[PDB]
RNA sequence: CAACGUGUUUGGAACCCUGAACAGACUGCCGGUGAUAAGCCGGAGGAAGGUGAGGAUGACGUCAAGUCAUCAUGCCCCUUAUGCCCUGGGCGACACACGUGCUACAAUGGCCGGGACAAAGGGUCGCGAUCCCGCGAGGGUGAGCUAACCCCAAAAACCCGUCCUCAGUUCGGAUUGCAGGCUGCAACUCGCCUGCAUGAAGCCGGAAUCGCUAGUAAUCGCCGGUCAGCCAUACGGCGGUGAAUU
């Protein structure tokens, strides 16, 4: 939700940068995920 | 091609020295531009009142930054003497830039 | 299907399925949809057994399911040896990365 | 303190209907007004693909059957607690209506709000389910005491 | 309050509290709003001492009393007399008037 | 999308509380455009947003007859459609004035006064208060 | 990136390891690393009131020094 | 506060402007690590003999009084003390807006 | 309990003082050096009248800052009883005030004005009551004797509270009396008032004077 | 606002905004009610109509309320000490009890991808754009800005697709371990943050109890202060979506 940490809206809440909340979308990212078909 | 900037915290002072800084300009010289306003700076502080416990009410004064830019278009001799004739102002910051 | 020592997870979806799995990396979960490029969308069903032996083999490739708890209480039989305040504060079982404790501690207090 | 001012009810947005936009309104949950919106037009075109009358017809048919007449106010004199009933007038029972109707469609489980707010939805266009029940039961109780006024 | 009453909450400024202290609070309180029937919330017994050897002023020991109770209010009350003892006897005679005013005032 | 004008001939401005807009509201057809976008796309699906964009021109029945493409920023979406819909009918004022008793009659010249309360010290959001037992 | 040492901790190093073994010898400065050149050393840390003598093997190594020595003396019939 | 410590803030910012510049810039050439990496510890050694110059130990008291709090330090004043020099028309600009 | 009338009125009707307009590092910097201006001026002529008799009613320190100098205006109501008669009294306050502002050497002019009329300025009448109640003078004597002698000098509305610790007592009072109207609430109304605190010897007392114009 | 292709290069002051003065709303007009009056109900006009909205504002006084640890001080008391300097602890303990907040308990949901729109602030010992290294926190280089210029700064809820579509679950995130980074003489007791690991309790809450009459409640973010860094889920603000009931 929120205290979770290491997701994007935990650390949007916490007001910290990581994996999931990237500064410069190009720059740093977690690995892709591959439904494909 | 000369920018003044008038600061102060009172529009009195702002009003009448910026007053008479483009009396004088223009009546000593041609073509000035006018004051415009840019926005004022102001900002707030909230103070804890009671001197010991009590959190709530509280006193947020506010301190109020007023500006004007004023720009003089042409550097003439005696109007610079002009301007700087002119230690009028009683606190007004007054600031140069091209 | 059934993983490496004896775990294994449900018949669902399949980064979903091995987060089921005792002890995997979710990063390397997501690592193991990009190194096989396996279908994490699909479920457990429909796999061809070249995926399940690509699976078998990369998950031999980090700690998981009975090693990490070998290698976790090595470090707390090390937490019995050495005469440490996390140590004297596990024979006491209260929170190490401290909380303050005059309220409120049950993790630990139950 | 004296009255309210008088009001301000406007129509559906996209069907001009005071008592659908009356229903967008009850089923917002704290300002998502687009999503209960959504979930109110697929609520809509469900209802054109389970019947295939008006919505309006199904609605407004329905809630005639939540509605009640009469219903309990337990008030006091000298003390004494009498549970008599007094007559609820007509936007009030409106507003009860599709309260009822819309705390007992978050009730029935399966699917998403849209067939919840659907099963519920004719569930009181056939005098079943729980809303119409709530109703009697709330009716059986103020039938019950007709003995003090 | 030894068992199954109103649940009892000392407070104890400028004072050292004893056995004799908060036993006779709870015999004197406890034991005499015994004969309540009353699921009363929390009692705050707050007991201060004050003056005379102790300080500027003459010998006082002030307690207040407060019961949150469920049955219709909440009640406070304050005495001051010479003694402890003094004191939570009297706070315990207002304290019984105040709750068979409650009880009292329940009727029809 | 092109086709500029780069004049103020029949113009119309509105603001609800942090959203301002302007207006020009030519005689054309109805494709009209919020700053750069269709109008769709950028009120973003159809809320009621759309349908207060909508409304005074509908009032008036005057949906063909014109083409009002918008320039607008400042605040949030709906009030920046509530500011394009008063937008519109300070433009249909400046334009056929012998409208303002259709327009007037509804509430559609108006401005409600929405703006956000300040917190107040010693509460939480202007009316919240902490709890106390 | 760089282990923090007190430095009259370190001339305790620089006395006691370049000329003789020695004993109980006592320090401040409780924020020290291990620095396994201190193995065998018995290390005298502050609680707040005493120096406690606490050996140092090579297993505690990678830490600090007062994790060994508590500060609080709470026997506790809390 | 105390009459001793507005004097320990004042010793200890003569401590600081006493080698402030001389320490610090020796510790802007102890980072810069191009050179060497693992060398330097025992030149924390020489990082360690001043130890109230060190500007985390060096506080700012309100100036008038000497409260260690609620110091806001646009003015350098305290909290209490901000209102009567407010309220005596001393601080410029002071509008006290309410808006 | 209620606001003081000199910080009400800041916006219209009332200005401030130290009026010299500046940026924040700045701000705290001239703040120092208003605040040891006025320390100096104060203790200077607390020190040099203390040996001399009577009471000199101080009221407002200006400062303002045009260029780099330093206008200093002193409005006390009595100034004839300062200067060693040539100008050396203001002179010698160059000289002290001098002594604490030379980080950048800039020029400083020291003036002083005078009250138009000393009763009908709250400080300087405060200063009065202050020092005859600092005697062993009764409060209705000594406060009677402030508004008659007030009113006989020209002033609207007038309020005077005295705070505890009255001629001889162990339990404090309050003490106001009031004449006309002195309407504390009315932004325009340009209401000055002074709040002096008297160090007496039983203990310590506070005045405070609001005055209607 | 407009053009040139991604400036200070051209015009314009026409919209917006900034910010000084003015005007406006005062039961002013009309109708009707009321001893003719105060008013009361409605209507027109108007951006706004009956304190337009919010604030600041708080009488005599009460609780001999709180504060001698903001500050000042009567009296009393200590004075090779009840004063002062320095290092370590401590204010952070923990069987429990009381209170205020945050997170939640899921499909109005959660994740991922791609789209969309703010306000108000802060910043020359700083804010730090750009490029490179690193999964990342971060490191280096440092253009621009004393602030309507630049940066913090990505706003988020919201819209469109993919999945789970009822599980203690792709809900929830506690606790613990390993490995790091930053600040700062120093991070163990006792800082934050990143990367991996675990996945506790918790299926909407007894008795009781609290806030709120509209841009309010609820809900989603952003900023500031103090500050080397932070315990901030607090406080002081600022917008976004945005009700029901009387």
């Amino acid at each position: 939700g929120r205290g979770d940490r290491k997701t994007a809206k935990g650390k949007r809440f916490n007001h910290s940068f990581g994996n999931a909340r990237p500064k410069n979308k190009n720059k740093g990212r977690g690995p892709p995920k591959a439904p494909i078909f | 091609k000369i920018r003044i900037k008038l600061r102060s915290y009172w529009v009195p002072l702002i009003e009448d020295s910026c007053k008479q800084i483009m009396d004088a300009a223009r009546t000593t010289n041609a073509k000035i531009m006018g004051p415009v306003p840019l926005p004022t700076k102001k900002r707030i502080y909230c103070v804890l009142k009671s001197p010991h416990v009590h959190k709530d009410a509280r006193f947020h004064f506010e301190i109020r930054t007023h500006q004007r830019l004023i720009d003089i278009l042409y550097p003439t001799a005696q109007t610079i003497d002009s301007l700087m004739q002119l230690d009028l102002p009683a606190g007004v910051d007054v600031e140069v830039k091209l | 299907p059934k993983k490496g020592g004896i775990g294994h997870g449900g018949l669902q979806i399949e980064c979903i399925r091995i987060g089921g799995v005792e002890i995997p990396n979710h990063k390397r979960v997501e690592y193991s949809l990009q190194y096989i490029h396996g279908i994490g969308r699909s479920r457990s069903r429909q796999i061809l057994l070249d995926l399940n032996f690509d699976n078998k083999v990369t998950k031999d490739l980090s700690e998981e399911e009975v090693i990490i708890l070998r290698k976790e209480k090595r470090f707390n039989r090390v937490a019995i040896e050495r005469l440490k305040e996390i140590r004297c504060y596990r024979g006491i079982r209260h929170k190490l990365g401290l909380p303050v404790r005059g309220q409120r501690t049950k993790n630990n207090c139950r | 303190r004296g009255t309210v001012e008088e009001k301000t009810a406007k129509s559906d947005p996209i069907y001009r209907n005071r008592l659908v936009n009356m229903l967008v309104n009850r089923i917002l949950k704290h300002g998502k007004k687009s999503l209960a919106y959504q979930i109110l037009y697929r609520a809509v075109k469900k209802i054109q693909q389970k019947t295939e009358t008006n919505p309006l017809s199904v609605l407004r048919q329905a809630i005639r059957g939540v509605t009640p007449d009469i219903a309990v106010k337990a008030r006091r004199v000298g003390g004494s607690t009498h549970q008599v009933p007094i007559e609820i007038g007509s936007t009030q029972g409106k507003a009860l209506a599709i309260r009822w109707l819309l705390g007992a469609a978050r009730k029935r489980p399966g699917r998403n709000m849209a067939f919840k707010l659907s099963s519920e939805l004719v569930d009181a266009a056939k005098g079943s389910g729980d809303a119409v029940r709530k109703k009697e039961e709330t009716h059986r109780m103020a039938e019950a005491n007709r003995a003090f006024a | 309050g030894p068992l199954s009453s109103v649940k009892l909450i000392l407070q104890g400024r400028n004072l050292e509290v004893s056995d004799n202290v908060r036993s006779h609070v709870e015999d004197k309180v406890g034991k005499s709003v015994a004969k309540h029937s009353h699921l009363v919330r929390e009692v705050d017994v707050r007991l201060s001492a004050r003056g005379g050897d102790l300080s500027k002023g003459p010998k006082l020991r002030r307690c207040e009393v407060t019961l949150f109770t469920k049955r219709h209010g909440v009640i406070r009350a304050e005495e001051d007399a010479e003694s402890l003892y003094s004191s939570i006897d009297l706070v315990s005679s207002i304290i019984q008037r105040k709750l068979r005013k409650i009880k009292d005032k329940v009727s029809d | 999308l092109p086709g500029g004008f780069a004049a103020q001939t029949v113009i119309g401005t509105g603001r609800r509380k942090c959203a301002i807009a302007r207006v020009v509201l030519q005689e054309g057809t109805g494709k009209f455009i919020i700053n750069y976008r269709d109008a769709k796309e950028y009120l973003q699906g159809n809320p009621l947003w759309l349908q207060y964009v909508k409304t005074p021109l509908a009032t008036l029945g005057y949906e063909t007859n014109y083409d009002v493409f918008v320039k607008a920023h400042g605040g949030g979406l709906s009030g920046q459609a509530q500011a394009i819909s008063l937008g519109v009918a300070r433009a249909l004022l400046k334009v056929s004035a012998s409208h303002r008793a259709p327009l007037k009659q509804e509430g559609l010249l108006t401005r409600d006064s929405r703006i956000v309360e300040r917190k107040k010290p010693g509460l939480k959001k202007a009316r919240k208060a902490p709890q106390f037992s | 990136k760089n282990p923090f040492v007190a430095n009259h901790l370190l001339r305790k190093i620089e006395k006691l390891n370049k000329k003789a073994e020695k004993e109980i010898i006592v320090t401040w400065s409780r924020a020290s690393t291990i620095i396994p050149t201190m193995i065998g050393h018995t290390i005298a840390i502050h609680n707040g009131r005493e120096h406690l003598p606490i050996y140092i093997t090579d297993r505690m190594v990678g830490h600090k020094l007062g994790e060994f020595a508590p500060t609080l003396n709470f026997r506790g019939h809390a | 506060a105390r009459k001793s410590l507005i004097q320990r803030e004042k010793k200890r910012r003569n401590l600081e402007q006493k080698y402030h510049l001389i320490r610090r810039s020796s510790k802007q050439e102890i980072r810069k690590v191009t050179s060497l990496s693992d060398k330097w510890e025992i030149h924390g050694k020489l990082q360690s003999p001043p130890r109230n110059s060190a500007p985390a130990r060096l506080h700012r008291r309100c100036f008038l009084t000497g409260r260690p709090r609620a110091n806001i330090r646009d003015f350098g004043l305290s909290g209490h003390i901000l209102r009567e020099m407010v309220h005596t028309c001393l601080l410029p600009g002071a509008t006290r807006s309410s808006w | 309990q209620k606001i003081n009338p000199l910080g009400f009125r800041l916006g219209t009707t009332q200005s401030h003082y130290s009026l010299w307009f500046s940026q924040p590092k700045n701000y705290a910097e001239g703040l120092q050096e208003d605040q040891k201006i006025r320390d100096c001026i104060k203790n200077y002529v607390q020190k040099n009248t203390k040996t001399s008799s009577g009471v000199e009613g101080i009221a407002r320190i200006e400062i303002q800052k045009r260029i780099d100098l330093i206008q200093v205006i002193i409005h006390m109501g009595f100034p004839k009883l300062l200067i060693e008669n040539r100008p050396q009294g203001v002179e010698d306050l160059k000289i002290n005030v001098q002594k604490e502002l030379n980080c950048v050497n800039r020029k400083l002019n020291i003036a002083i004005t005078r009250i138009a009329k000393p009763y009908g300025d709250p400080n300087i009448l405060a200063e009065f009551i202050a020092g005859q109640l600092k005697s062993r003078v009764s409060f209705r004597k000594a406060m009677k004797k402030a508004i008659e002698l007030t009113e006989q000098a020209d002033t609207k509305g007038i309020q005077i509270q005295i705070a505890g610790r009255i001629d001889g007592k162990e339990i404090a009072r309050i003490e106001w009396i009031r004449e006309g109207r002195v309407p504390l609430q009315t932004i325009r109304a340009k209401i000055d008032y002074c709040a002096y605190t008297v160090r007496t010897i039983y203990g310590v007392l506070g005045i405070k004077i609001w005055i209607f114009m």
